[PDB]
RNA sequence: AUUAGCAGUUUCGGGGGCGUAAUGCUCUCAGCUGAUUCUCAAACUCUGAACAUUUUUGGUAAGCAGAACUGGCGAUGUGGGUUGAACCAAAUAUUGGGAUAAGACGUCUAACAUUCACUAAUAGAUACCACAAAAGGUGUUAGUUCAUUAAGACAGCAG
RNA sequence: AAUCCAACUGUUUAAUUAAAACAAAGCAUUGCGAUAAGCUUAAAAGCUUUUGACGCAAUGUGAUUUCUGCCCAGUGCUCUGAAUGUCAAAGUGAAGAGAUUCAACCUAGCACGGGUAAACGGCGGGAGUAACUAUGACUCUCUUAAGGUAGCCAAAUGCCUCGUCAUCUAAUUAGUGACGCGCAUGAAUGGAUCAAUGAGAUUCCCACUGUCCCUAACUACUAUACAGCGAAACCACUGCAAGGGGAACGGGCCUUGCAAAAACAGCGGGGAAAGAAGACCCUGUUGAGCUUGACUCUAGUCUGAUAUU
RNA sequence: GUUUCAGGUGGGGAGUUUGGCUGGGGCGGCACAUUUGUUAAAAGAUAACGCAAGUGUCCAAAGGCAGGCUCAGUGAGAACAGAAAUCUCACGUAGAGUAAAAGGGCAAAAGCCUGCUUGAUUCUGAUUUUCAGUACUAAUCGGAACUGGGAAACCAGGGCCUAUCGAUCCUUUAUGUGCUUAAAUCUUAACCCUAGAGGUGUCAGAAAAGUUACCACAGGGAUAACUGGCUUGUGGCAGCCAAGCGCUCAUAGCGACGCUGCUUUUUGAUCCUUCGAUGUCGGCUCUUCUUAUCAUUGUGAAGCAGAAUUCACAAAGUGUUGGAUUGUUCACCCACUAACAAGGAACGUGAGCUGGGUUUAGACCGUCGUGAGACAGGUUAGUUUUACCCUACUGUUGUCAAUUGUU
RNA sequence: ACCUGCCGCUACCAUCCGUUGGAUAAUGGCUGAACGCCUCUAAGUCAGAAUCCAUUCUAGAAAC
């Protein structure tokens, strides 16, 4: 946040509190953008998935997230172009922070304001992660397992707590590995939308291969 | 009689105050110094941030809150938050304790700024310090205003001293004589600082450039060449004066 | 509640491009529909289990305020935690012997031996409990994985 | 040298307030022709009254000077005021066997109309408006009757405020003189002015000055010593520290530092020292003083009626 | 005139009252009687001035019942007719509607439409809910009368369900060939019996305005005002990452967007101690301590040429001022200076002082209040008590009762 | 009461006086490995602060 130290809302406490018809007054989130680089690029182009997982269970703020993503966006031009990056962030700030303010910050009272009706006004938002939640995915070419690693390192400093970083064994934003994905591709069982593989079933497709098999990769 | 403690008679909060008087009743609200300005500029930050307290005051200094009875007699409603917004929008800023101090400073700042833009000493066109200018402007007497623009006020100030003294309301042009080896560095400082024209560069001969700058900037120019080069630098006037600056009347 | 591209529309809402120009042809672009994708919940749910600790609401928090279960304290000493209302052992007629509990066993202080690492700090040393973090270390200890090497590696020195 | 206040003299909170408070003369208002007005007493009677409007009673303001503006809607006071709207008891009529019931009739006050501000008081907001959009005369409307006139002012009245400008200082949250959309001045709620006066408040300069730079010296009497006399407060036990924990600031406990009779003169660090069942604050279904268009009564007073008649 | 009744007036006087909850009290609000979802942790119960909302009503149909029909929406057709009027048809698990809040229920219905009706009727028993297993509200289940709807089975204790409300006393109405009026008896009158209504929203139910700085009493550390304690949002100080500034150049010096700490020199938060009493503020005086070092010492960085300045380390050994204004800490200026650094010690220091303020009673003004009075607004005047005890400290004797046999 | 005033007391209102060795920190180096080179450091060692400890100065122990 800007109003307070993020160490006030460091850890996940209280039940989840969200922008709803029961909490309409909340201010808009700091991130309203979960994008980086060429999102139009096919999953068949970029085969490397460098994640960043929060090693701690904590309330990782919207502001923090914003800070992180721009750090990565300022490690796109210095190394490579924008056509080697992709990022859906994978952590939105759904939880909203209550702030019970006090009048006498500089002034004075003999316990007139107090906690006589202590409810906190919604001010700020935050994302509630766990010890193995992904807070930044980078899909990229295999020529960057150093630079997106070092982008994500930078991000790590913007966040509370210790932050693990991992290079996956998958093609990024997909369930399948690289040994399995390749197999699928070879066999013609794979099929692509745009930045997401559909993959051709045999359970739904008993005898209707005239669209799936036509657009195989 | 003698008590073991003070009676407690302080409710003075040092945040900014926005005043709006209506129906023969002064209404105030606790906001921050920077945020009021932002609001009036048109930049959003929610009502949660701009307002330090969301309840309407009669006096922020006294700490006297406005009653619903009063509130409904003026604005036609008893909801405080709504009233606060109204106060913020149409009301004028009022100086608290901190703000009084700022006010004092403000005048000093304005005089420093507005007066020092365009002038030279009588007899020839040479640069000179701000203090002298200030003195001159005091002699003839001038009262600065926050309701007028600074640029606008500059013109006014110069008007007085164009009649009284010999001054320069426009730019001048310079001519420097740079070496070929040591001058490149100098040039790169000068180029983004002010407009370069008539740039004649040679290897066999010395480098020649001409500038367009105000009358007070000559000193600034000449000085930075000498310490960067580590030798003396020849300052010559290309023209004693030239059009535009505050002579075109912006 | 919220993110993303993609397909079919694509003539359409709008920009043009395309044959002299068109509700004529195709794009980015909006809108519609389809299949995928990100994330989501006290006031959602197809599904759906079993003073202190645990559960738990307000609060930035409190040796703060408020609830649930259980056990204490108060009403209760005793042994231990240097000291201590609530921790641990364990309950209190008066004694002896025995053997234990927690906890200890250099000295205070009743109780010790053997044995393998780690620590080079003025550190560190009985949970509750009297603090300490992000981030750094060519300190040392161990470990992981990758690469190079008698084809002359590595380090130095020389061309 | 000036500023504030009060005209002056005078007076007062016996034992913390001597004032700017009160009083004052002067100004002004009100009631009243005697069975008065005012007042007292349970009643009887009385005072004012050895009084009679140049007086007595009841108020306001506060010498002089110069002024004293507008408002009668409110509250209060008042009336040579108009209705029967309201209107009690007694009395009157009807119904009933009667208790009783229901009707007209109806006083004062009340409502209603007027007067009254040197009665209590008040003396705005929202719209447009002089091609000036400042200023807003002017106009319109609303509240609630009118909407701050002459004056005066960061004044003992100004939040913002250490307002701004000049001056006084080396430097001035002070002082004074100006400015005045004045949070929230203002006309006997008296406004403005002001000589003389002030154990009243404030500022300045001159002189003086141990107030200070910065202390020193001197004297008496204390103290001190001694003979003689000889109290009291106070008092759990007590009196060395450090940390720890503890009712979250220990003399005591725990662990440390230590610790050697008995006393004298000083002193103010502690003993959360002593004096006091905390005046503050809150509670209590505890009071009291005072107020009023709380609730409930009431002396008196006004009017009506019976009797005296 | 007097006497007695009557009505008016009557803070001149009397007596009384002036709710409760409450992160002190007040202002505010109602968590005071009640309802839905949640808090609430898969039975039930469960708290806060926790959250999101609602109730004091509305309906002769929006009640009862029977029958028919299907709704929201979407698609395709139909002169006027388009984005939108009405009429078709297909799709349409309810996305519609059902008095209102919300949750649930509901499709040949509980919705819509039509018809007929008054079960929104009387007596009686049992039970449920809140619970003490009391009352009240609301609801349920059966029986008996009397009816309505339906072909009938069945349904109908008003509203689909969960809120929609009320004791004693007093009054009033309904009810009865009702009972009584105590000498007898007739009439009226009144009382009673049974069931309703009139209402207490502080909702298990007083007739009820203020003020007191002239104040009082019983109490309270269940509770405020200072200190300390936890706490550290706010204040203060420090670190990390590095987009950038720094002509060039991330880190000489700075440093965004972020993140991590510390301190208790700010102000809050809280109410643990203290209300049979810890003397509040500032100043003067004096000492000690802290380091987050302003100067001085030694050093190291620098965009360090020189001078000057900035940055950092070891260092708290020694210094760290005179003044105008203000009660002021704070503030702001003038002048000196090597520097004029920040802090603690019960916000060090009232049996050390002063008492300028705060902070009693007098008084003035302004605003408020009908008024008494209020003011966290301004002004002026206003008692500062006791050490001789213990320790501590300063000094002074004196015993080391073998000062080591004595001096 | 005033003038002068010794003795005395007293005043940056007068006068005099206020030392020098060792050991460290910061840091700068040395020799020098671990790590053939390197390196102030690991063994070792050098310089070095208004620091510290002594010297000096004050008191003199239920100490001799």
């Amino acid at each position: 946040m800007g109003r307070r130290p993020a160490r006030c809302y460091r850890y996940c406490k209280n039940k989840p509190y969200i922008k709803s018809r029961y909490c309409r007054g909340v201010p808009d989130a700091k991130i309203r953008i979960f994008d980086l680089g060429r999102k139009k690029a096919s999953t068949d182009e970029f085969p490397l998935c460098v994640h960043l997982i929060s090693l701690e269970k904590e309330q990782l703020s919207s502001e923090a997230i914003e800070a992180g993503r721009i750090s990565c966006n300022k490690y796109i031009s210095k190394t490579g172009g924008k056509d080697s990056f992709h990022m859906r962030v994978r952590v939105h700030p759904w939880h909203v922070l209550r702030i019970n303010k006090m009048l006498s910050c500089a002034g004075a009272d003999r316990l007139q304001t107090g906690m006589r009706g202590a409810f906190g006004k919604p001010m700020g938002t935050v994302a509630r992660v766990n010890i193995g939640q992904i807070i930044f995915s980078i899909r990229t070419r295999d020529n960057m397992l150093a630079n997106v690693v070092e982008a994500l390192r930078r991000s790590s400093y913007k966040f509370p707590g210790r932050q693990k970083i991992v290079v996956s064994k998958k093609w990024g934003f997909t369930a399948y590995n690289r040994e399995a994905y390749q197999k699928l591709k070879a066999d013609g069982r794979l099929m692509n939308d745009g930045a997401n593989v559909k993959v051709i079933t045999n359970h739904g497709t008993l005898a209707q291969y005239a669209k799936d098999i036509a657009a195989a990769n | 009689m003698s008590i073991f403690t003070p009676t407690n008679q302080i409710r003075l909060t040092n945040v900014a105050v926005v005043r709006m008087k209506r129906a023969g009743k002064r209404f105030e609200i606790a906001c921050y110094k920077n945020k009021v300005v932002g609001w009036r500029s048109g930049v959003e930050k929610d009502l949660d941030e701009v307002l330090q307290t969301h309840s309407v005051f009669v006096n922020v200094s006294k700490g006297q809150v406005a009653k619903k009875e009063d509130l409904i007699s003026a604005f036609g409603t008893d909801d405080q938050t709504e009233i606060c917004k109204q106060i913020l929008t149409k009301g004028e800023v009022q100086v608290s304790d901190k703000e009084r101090h700022t006010q004092l400073e403000q005048m000093f700042r304005d005089i420093a700024t507005i007066v020092a833009d365009k002038c030279v000493n009588p007899e020839t066109k040479r640069p000179y310090t701000v203090i002298l200018i200030e003195r001159a402007m005091k002699d003839i007497h001038y009262s600065v205003k926050t309701n007028k623009s600074t640029k606008q006020q500059a013109l006014e100030v110069i008007k007085q001293l164009k009649e009284k003294m010999k001054i320069e309301r426009a730019h001048m042009r310079l001519r420097f004589i740079l070496p070929v080896n040591e001058g490149k560095k100098l040039k790169e400082k000068l180029k983004p600082l002010i407009k370069v024209i008539e740039s004649e560069d040679y290897g066999q001969q010395l480098e020649i450039v001409c500038l367009i700058d105000p009358g007070c900037f000559r000193e600034i120019d000449e000085l930075i060449k000498k310490e960067t080069k580590g030798k003396g630098s020849l300052e010559v006037l290309n023209l004693k004066d030239v059009e535009e600056g505050d002579e075109k009347f912006e």
